[PDB]
């Protein structure tokens, strides 16, 4: 028994990066073109609070309008992609999408006509964050990262401003690390995973966004968007679609 | 264009 109280909040980004991340959304199907529209109209609740969640990370609302629509519509998948790995893996019951607490995939239902190759590339982020064993605090620092690794080739209007944001989450990502109390052969192992491990973020959305974009514009198929991923996506696939993303690496590849 | 996206940013 203890009052009524709000945590601690310390003079760290991981700290802020805590207390303003978007409280988990409850989505409130056997045939895999029903459960992707259901997974689709969940999808644009969860985009909604992470433009919410964006506007609070310190630095963002700094860049120009421009720029912060930008990294967003080019972020988005990986976001959403990355955080339902995170509930996938912390469940801990096998190989299960977590959608939502009141939505999670099975073995069964992952292998339904149609399905298996979608659900498998989302199932990897939840396998590598298991093998890692990744700690909420890294998981924080690399989701913000995510937010931050696909930029327009001809680069930002704000850019300096971007480039200074980024090294401070990078750091983050470090002390988050260095925190785990291992040795510095350790830290620096662990370092070149997760950055790894960021890396290969850029490949499973590109899977996904294929299913995406082709989902979306295939009017016959009746696969239904919400307004504001139908939004986001209609401004994207011009960006995408003309080569114009360009994809931040740590590692050559 | 993108009247969604930017009334929730501002
Ligand atoms: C394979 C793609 C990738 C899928 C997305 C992967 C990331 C994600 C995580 C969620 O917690 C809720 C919705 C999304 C954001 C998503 F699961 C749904 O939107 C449907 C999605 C677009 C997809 O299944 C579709 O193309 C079906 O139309």
């Amino acid at each position: 028994m203890v009052p009524a109280a709000l945590p601690q909040l310390t003079p760290t980004l991981v700290s802020l990066l805590e207390v303003i991340e978007p409280e988990v959304l409850y989505a409130g199907p056997d045939s895999a073109w029903r459960i992707m529209t259901t997974l689709n109209m969940l999808g644009g609740r969860q985009v909604i609070a992470a433009v919410k969640w964006a506007k609070a990370i310190p630095g963002f609302r700094n860049l120009h309008l421009d720029d912060q629509m930008t990294l967003l519509q080019y972020s988005w998948m990986s976001l959403m992609a990355f955080a339902l790995g995170w509930r996938s893996y912390r469940q801990a019951s096998g190989n299960l999408l977590c959608f939502a607490p009141d939505l999670i995939i099975n073995e069964q239902r992952m292998t339904l006509p149609c399905m298996y190759d979608q659900c498998k590339h989302m199932l990897f982020i939840s396998t590598e964050l298991q093998r890692l064993q990744v700690s909420y605090e890294e998981y924080l620092c690399m989701k913000t990262l995510l937010l931050l690794s696909s930029v327009p080739k001809e680069g930002l209007k704000s850019q300096e401003l971007f480039d200074e944001i980024r090294m401070t989450y990078i750091k983050e990502l470090g002390k988050a690390i260095v925190k785990r109390e291992g040795n510095s052969s350790q830290n620096w192992q662990r370092f070149y995973q997760l950055t790894k491990l960021l890396d290969s973020m850029h490949d499973v959305v590109e899977n996904l966004l294929s299913y995406c974009f082709q989902t979306f514009l295939d009017k016959s198929m009746s696969i239904e968007f919400p307004e504001m991923l139908a939004e986001i996506i209609t401004n994207q696939i011009p960006k995408y679609s003309n080569g114009n993303i360009k994809k931040l690496l740590f590692h050559q590849k | 264009e993108n009247a969604l996206l930017r009334y929730l940013l501002d």
